[PDB]
């Protein structure tokens, strides 16, 4: 895994140089951001299972024939693998939040889950609205708790759902 | 075809059973404060209750049932009164009963998978299973 | 680093990151600037390091230049100072990222099958990162010095 | 504990201890003495947060203390009163380890097969633990408040 | 295994009273102690080969068991007897680290003796070289890290013999 | 050479996992080469050794395993 | 691993003998009682977790073993103590089925005495237990299900102790 | 038997016995009464079918017998009709217990190298519980023929 | 597991002394005997089956252990008794090719008393067993492959009496 | 040796020696006379194998004998020539077992570990085992020369 | 052969060929001549061995060729030659290999199961072998006649 600072320390390896000023300027501006995320992490592991709830129950208030017949949440074995799925995203999204960078996201979360959910029949499009429910959850509960700065937060959703996502432009 | 003759008399009078469920339950009486976003709910749940039943009936083990309204509690647990759901499954338990006889050989499948219905929704829910990992670049799931 | 670590060790686990975990992050992701500092100083003054300590190896360890030796003549000195330019480099990288899992992960794991295939003797290089020790605590304050030499330490216990 | 949890994983991989989980063993064994002295305040005034916990919990459910419920009769009540002081000890053994490790090998590895081999319904008991926090909140202070939340979130995060 | 913190939150438990004072105070001792601690295992981490091979060069080297008939002849017994001091090097840091020698009869004096009756190994003969490096560690970071060092050190040697 | 071992290893990984049961306390003929790996398996686990006896070595010998 | 009849076919095949007269009859008292062992072993997988959880709220349950420094303590030690009692229960009904106890010494009581007496499980506590399961699956199917529910539970707890 | 086959069968599978094996277990309790009524068929009349057999398979395999086979003089011939004796029977307490398992699991295992150490031909021995099989169902109903020929087809079948 | 050559080479290491004239005495007495053990180490693989079943012919057959009550009654049984006595020859072949019986307390008669002796095989009954292989490998090979034959088949013998 | 390397290896495929396995021994056996003689030939003149062995390595690596090597002054010098004994010694025995497993077995397997914890440059000790070969193959007929230099040749290949 | 089976032994245990194996390739090498004559021998006169061998296989074991048995008729009479002509040939590939991995690897791995789908009795086709073995044996010189007798006696003991 990489967070910013081994993203750093790899970009400078692979040449063979020393930190310069602007590499010492980018580890200031991820340490001096990372009191923000931190706080940001411990607000999530406050709510995890509430937030998972929140936002799955929105994603089917959006898409409605999921717990309808032919649904992919159709039975509660169907309801609760979804809710586990969801759990895992903002799981990996608090990952992501701490390190800073969307390499845990690559390894862990987004290499080859297109290949499990085309197989087994899961499909994608409700999944990303679901993890951007998730973060537009996470974004007003942040915002709410005094945090002035967001784009860290919009950062690893957004990578998740850029990922996930179908390339038709 | 026995199983296939309780399965027929069960869907051919389904509605009815649906509705003596629905003013059995609307442990106090429910006081249908609920609105059409949960009575929709309801009514299809009490619908389904049934119709895994009936699965169940055919296919010859209740499984179907059990993979399904075991963790079912604490989804509808701050959804709505869930003894009320237990006299609801038990009523049309009952309504089964009512609706066909036997010589105490039919009756006692449908009561064999009504009772795991009822078994099955006071299971509350089991916590899942952990596969965490020792190695380091390995994930736990 | 220490994020990476603690993610890792908090994901074989399926769980979130512990609180006790998460202060660790926080207490680091305070200290950075102190890091940062100590990673300018080892920086800025790379050259005086390397020639230096290269001059108290060669004091020291005379038979590697010595006709004989790995290091020996021209180019093989300066692949030998390079050597330990590298090793500098890795210690910068180590005293940023908190942990020595950049050093580890980039020029200690292999290191006894390339210095064998090489035909250096490692004993020589361990004393080459002591040199290099010496003259970069002796180069900073006191706690800047403790917390460079934890990872010039980890180097050297690497080594042998 | 913080130290335990360095030792372990360094017993996996057959090595030492490295720089950056030593120093993180520094920076929490500098701050124990704030973590003795919010211990104290946490044992001092338990017999208050325990009741003004029950208090809200009951404020928010009436459920079990009216009939058909697990606070009907007062030697289940009792139980319950005796569930919360445990919890509370719990969490101030998770503050002085500096981790989740005995709160969690203690009370934790399994609390949903205690409780569905006893009838009380465990998002009662996630109620239960924030009415505890909140409560146990109410007498310390910010810098020492920031140590006590989320271990109490961490108890949430393991009932659920 | 368990360190001294665990320890007391297990006794604390096992009395399910809450921390008293004398636990305070016992964690307080740890918390002043744990710097020389972390110091000192940097310091062991630093030079395992060399404690080790100081060991072996100040008791078992040039007597009868580095000789022909003896346990510690051949490579094989050779690498296999360094291979447990740097064992017996590494847990008694470790038990350092914790501040309790619950790790060493929990994960080397399990079945060490058996063991070593067993291959026919002399407990004499390696109760020695683990005091040698003892006397060698304790040369290298002080006098109470020493010490610190050489009660889990007497700890090894005593379940050992 | 083999080490004829006893020893007993509770799981406690188990109760998260909800796996079914294997017996523990048990009684095997060890390889004398992976013993070691063995032996530091059980102490990992936290298991108690229960015996360790040392079944086919003839021990002393330096050829002929 | 044997029931009735797999003992009964032992016990004639080690002979050598044909099926006499009272191999007939012993197998005939088999083929009566099997259908009441067939609806006991329906009526014990239906409440599986309510006999369980009754035996513990009759016997271990608000006694000191529940209690710190008690072996039930802890929710990884209750899970395990519900995890052995449904062994019991669902052991005790496979020996019933087969109506022999061949199975319960050869996968119950193999080396449980000795798993407990290295745990420091308590057996007498655990053989009160199995008797309060006892004593409520006899209340559930009835007097004489319930006794040969019972000899199969009197023969785990007599080798327990 | 059938009861410890179901009984295995769902211990591996570490679960209860499903209710289909349930039902399974109880019609082989109905049918135990018309498997003792062959068995005692099987029984009463095992001269007149050893007799028979051992006649009709001199008939049909006379090498065996003559000067060169493995039966041939009196206690040869004394110890093949024996072997009959055995194998019918295991077949009679394979056709009270409802399953193969007694078969098998006493006299069809290492029947191949038995019958290869004594020098014996071993389709000479399914002939001889062919003609077993021919006078047995030839002395019973259709449906008890029937029952009686599955175990006898499985010991011709486990032969070669 | 050695041969005489290794056992010699062990003897003198352990030692610590180089090969004196007695061992070269004995290696020159080994490689004298190696052709002779090589002829009759084919001419015991040219007739394996052949020797297990005259030594069941001679010693267990038509008496009482063959017979029902017998452990080597039922066909598995039948079946591991000649895998038992293969392994007895295949293993007696293997020490009379080394020269040294240390492969037979190594792996035959290791656990092989207690084996016996849980499963309730008659130990008397296998000797006679492996004496009758003996016979009818002596008379197989002649006098003196025989009696190096004999040799280990006594110490199997021994070891398991 | 030959024979036990051919009994472990019918002994693991569960079968007997292999006829082509057995003329191997056989030929191995018939060639044991003149593995003898080369025994007796490297016994015999150990003394002058290992003073002209010792002289040609000190010559041609004097590095460890100068002051700073493993083998400088008198005591540590006679440990180098009773090492190059052993390893003679391990020779003689490997040329009359037929196979390099007495070699290996005894003073091959961990001689990497023992050689480090010494402080012992590995080439060195190759040098002195090729000067060992030079002066046995320059002390015998040609196939005896070639059959001992197999397992000169196998110890300088194990050492490096 | 001899060079596949050392080269798979030394290749499965991670190093090279062991000088005692080194010389068996090369006893194995020098032999090959002996082992080509006694395969012109085996080979040139097949039409000989195959009838004197299946003349003493009938004479032997008349059963199989009356009415009744396997190799009854002319085609099937045929077809049993045949068999024979295979294992004759597969004698004379493990003659040439020096081993029995030709003979095993190709024709007797599922011969018991090949021989029991066709109804055949595998005792009389190591009869048939051995009768092969005397009229092979009685056609060459000693030593021919074992190195020839070995890998028959594989083929006799791999049919039981
Ligand atoms: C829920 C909102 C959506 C949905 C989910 C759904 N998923 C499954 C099954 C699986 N999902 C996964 C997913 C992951 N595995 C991973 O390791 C990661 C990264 C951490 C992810 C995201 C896997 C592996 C499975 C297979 C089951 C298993 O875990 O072994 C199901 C069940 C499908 C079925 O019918 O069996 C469902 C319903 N479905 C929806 O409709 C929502 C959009
Ligand atoms: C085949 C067996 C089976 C059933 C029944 C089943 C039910 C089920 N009921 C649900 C919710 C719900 N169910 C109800 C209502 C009720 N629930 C009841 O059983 C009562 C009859 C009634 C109240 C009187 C409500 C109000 C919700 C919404 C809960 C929420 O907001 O999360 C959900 C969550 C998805 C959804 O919104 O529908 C499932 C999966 N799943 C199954 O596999
Ligand atoms: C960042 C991790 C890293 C390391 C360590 C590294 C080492 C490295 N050292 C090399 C050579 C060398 N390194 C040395 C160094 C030394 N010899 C001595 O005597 C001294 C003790 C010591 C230095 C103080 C010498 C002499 C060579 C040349 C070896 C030769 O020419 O055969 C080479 C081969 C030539 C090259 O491409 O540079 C590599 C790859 N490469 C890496 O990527
Ligand atoms: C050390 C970790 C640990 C804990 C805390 C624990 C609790 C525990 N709670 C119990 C019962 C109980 N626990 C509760 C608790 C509650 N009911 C509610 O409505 C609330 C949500 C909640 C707390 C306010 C009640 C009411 C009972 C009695 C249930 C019964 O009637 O059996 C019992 C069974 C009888 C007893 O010993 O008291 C145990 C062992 N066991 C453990 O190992
Ligand atoms: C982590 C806790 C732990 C320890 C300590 C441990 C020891 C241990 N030491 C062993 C051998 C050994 N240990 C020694 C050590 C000695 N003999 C001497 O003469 C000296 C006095 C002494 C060294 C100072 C030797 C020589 C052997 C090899 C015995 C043999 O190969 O025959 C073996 C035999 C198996 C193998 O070598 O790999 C074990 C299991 N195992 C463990 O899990
Ligand atoms: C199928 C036959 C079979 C049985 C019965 C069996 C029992 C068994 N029970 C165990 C533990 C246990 N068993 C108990 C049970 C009890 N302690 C008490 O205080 C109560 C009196 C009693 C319950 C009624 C407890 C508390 C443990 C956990 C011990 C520990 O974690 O330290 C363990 C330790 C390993 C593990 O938990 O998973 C085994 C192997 N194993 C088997 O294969
Ligand atoms: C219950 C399972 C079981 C079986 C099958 C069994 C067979 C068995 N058959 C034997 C002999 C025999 N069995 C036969 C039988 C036959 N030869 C023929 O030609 C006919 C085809 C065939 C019978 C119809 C003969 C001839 C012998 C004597 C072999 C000899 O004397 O070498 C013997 C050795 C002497 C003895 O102790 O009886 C055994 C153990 N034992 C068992 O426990
Ligand atoms: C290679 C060294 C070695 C040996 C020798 C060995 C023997 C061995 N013989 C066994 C059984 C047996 N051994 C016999 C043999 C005999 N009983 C008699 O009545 C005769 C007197 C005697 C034969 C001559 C029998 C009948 C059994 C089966 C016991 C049973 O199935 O109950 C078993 C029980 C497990 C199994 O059959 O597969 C073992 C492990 N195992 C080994 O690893
Ligand atoms: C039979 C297998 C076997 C070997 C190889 C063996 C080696 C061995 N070599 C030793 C020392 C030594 N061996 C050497 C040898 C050398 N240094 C050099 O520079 C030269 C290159 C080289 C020899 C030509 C030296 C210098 C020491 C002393 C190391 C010291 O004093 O620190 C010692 C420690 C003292 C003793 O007890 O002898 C052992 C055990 N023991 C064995 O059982």
């Amino acid at each position: 895994m990489r967070d910013a600072v081994t993203s750093l320390i790899r970009n400078y390896d692979t040449t063979g140089r020393y930190f310069d000023r602007d590499a010492i300027e980018s580890l200031k501006d991820y340490f001096a951001s990372g009191n923000d995320r931190i706080t940001v992490a411990a607000m999530i592991n406050s709510q995890s299972a509430e937030i998972v709830k929140a936002a799955a129950n929105s994603l089917f208030e959006a898409v409605p024939e999921l717990l309808l017949a032919g649904g992919n949440a159709y039975t509660t074995r169907r309801f609760s693998a979804c809710l586990r799925d969801m759990d895992y995203y903002l799981r990996y999204g608090t990952y992501a939040l701490i390190a800073g960078d969307m390499d845990v996201l690559n390894e862990r979360v987004l290499q080859g889950l297109r290949e499990t959910y085309n197989s087994l029949g899961v499909p994608i499009a409700p999944t990303v609205r679901g993890i951007q429910f998730l973060k537009d959850a996470i974004k007003e509960m942040a915002a709410a708790a005094g945090i002035a700065n967001t784009a860290f937060i919009d950062e690893p959703f957004d990578h998740m759902t850029r990922e996930l996502s179908e390339v038709d432009l | 075809l026995k199983r296939l003759a309780i399965a027929q008399a069960i869907k051919l009078s389904s509605q009815l059973i649906v509705s003596r469920a629905a003013n059995r339950i609307f442990r106090p009486i429910s006081v249908s404060r609920y609105g059409p976003r949960n009575m929709t709910k309801s009514l299809r749940d009490m619908a389904w209750f049934l119709r895994y039943t009936t699965y169940a009936i055919v296919a010859g083990d209740p499984s179907i049932l059990v993979v399904n309204t075991r963790g079912l509690k604490e989804v509808i647990e701050n959804a709505c009164s869930i003894p009320a759901t237990i006299v609801a499954i038990q009523e049309m338990k009952a309504a089964s009963l009512d609706l066909f006889r036997g010589d105490r050989e039919a009756q006692e499948t449908v009561v064999q998978y009504f009772d795991v219905l009822i078994t099955e929704m006071q299971t509350q829910v089991p916590n899942d299973k952990l596969r965490q990992r020792p190695s380091i670049d390995a994930q736990g799931l | 680093s220490i994020v990476t670590k603690s993610i890792v060790n908090a994901d074989a686990e399926a769980r979130y990151l512990s609180p006790g975990e998460l202060d660790r992050i926080k207490a680091f992701v305070t200290s950075g600037e102190s890091r940062l500092r100590i990673a300018e100083t080892l920086t800025g003054s790379r050259e005086r390091i390397i020639k230096s300590a290269g001059d108290a190896l060669f004091q020291k360890r005379p038979d590697v230049v010595s006709p004989g030796g790995n290091a020996y003549g021209e180019e093989m000195t300066a692949t030998c100072l390079r050597d330990m330019d590298y090793y500098l480099r890795l210690i910068t990288y180590g005293v940023v990222a908190g942990d020595v899992t950049p050093i580890e992960e980039i020029g200690l794991v292999g290191v006894r099958e390339m210095y064998k295939s090489l035909g250096t003797p490692v004993d020589a290089v361990a004393q080459a990162v002591r040199e290099m020790k010496a003259v970069a605590t002796g180069m900073m304050s006191g706690d800047d010095a403790a917390e460079a030499g934890a990872y010039f330490d980890y180097v050297i216990g690497a080594m042998e | 504990s913080v130290v335990s949890q360095v030792i372990l994983r360094a017993d996996d991989e057959l090595r030492y201890p490295s720089s950056g989980e030593l120093s993180g063993i520094k920076n929490f064994l500098a701050t124990g003495a704030v973590r003795i002295r919010i211990a104290e305040a946490l044992a001092d005034n338990e017999k208050k947060i325990v009741d003004q916990a029950q208090k809200q919990l009951f404020s928010i459910h009436p459920e079990y203390r009216t009939s058909g419920g697990n606070a009907a009769t007062t030697k289940q009540y009792n139980q319950c009163l005796r569930d919360y002081g445990w919890y509370l000890r719990l969490v101030t053994y998770g503050i002085l380890a500096g981790d989740k490790d005995p709160i969690e090998r203690i009370g934790l590895i399994g609390v949903k097969e205690m409780y569905n081999a006893l009838g009380v319904p465990v998002p009662g008991m996630v109620d239960a633990i924030r009415c505890l926090k909140d409560a146990a909140l109410g007498v310390l202070d910010s810098e020492e408040a920031r140590i006590a939340a989320p271990y109490f979130d961490f108890i949430t995060q393991a009932m659920s | 295994m368990q360190d001294a913190i665990t320890s007391v939150i297990n006794s604390a438990d096992v009395q399910g009273k809450y921390l008293d004072g004398s636990a305070m105070d016992k964690l307080k001792a740890y918390f002043t102690t744990g710097a020389l601690r972390v110091r000192a295992a940097s310091t062991i981490s630093a030079n395992a080969a060399a404690i080790v091979k100081e060991a072996v060069a100040k008791s078992l080297l040039y007597s009868d068991v580095t000789r022909p008939g003896g346990n510690m002849y051949t490579t094989r017994r050779y690498a296999a007897c360094i291979r447990d001091l740097d064992y017996y090097l590494r847990y008694a840091t470790y038990a350092m680290l914790a501040g309790d020698p619950s790790i060493l009869d929990e994960r080397v004096l399990n079945g060490l003796k058996e063991t070593y009756n067993s291959l026919g190994v002399p407990v004499g003969s390696t109760v020695q070289a683990i005091q040698a490096m003892k006397e060698v560690t304790a040369g290298l970071v002080g006098a109470d890290a020493g010490r610190e060092m050489g009660v889990y050190f007497d700890y090894i040697c005593s379940g050992l013999s | 050479r083999m080490f004829k071992i006893t020893a007993c290893v509770p799981s406690q990984s188990r109760i998260r996992t909800q796996r079914e049961l294997q017996n523990t306390y048990f009684t095997k003929l060890v390889p004398y080469d992976n013993w070691f790996r063995e032996q530091q398996r059980i102490m990992k686990m936290g298991g108690k050794i229960v015996k360790v006896q040392l079944a086919t070595g003839k021990p002393g010998t330096n050829t002929g395993l």
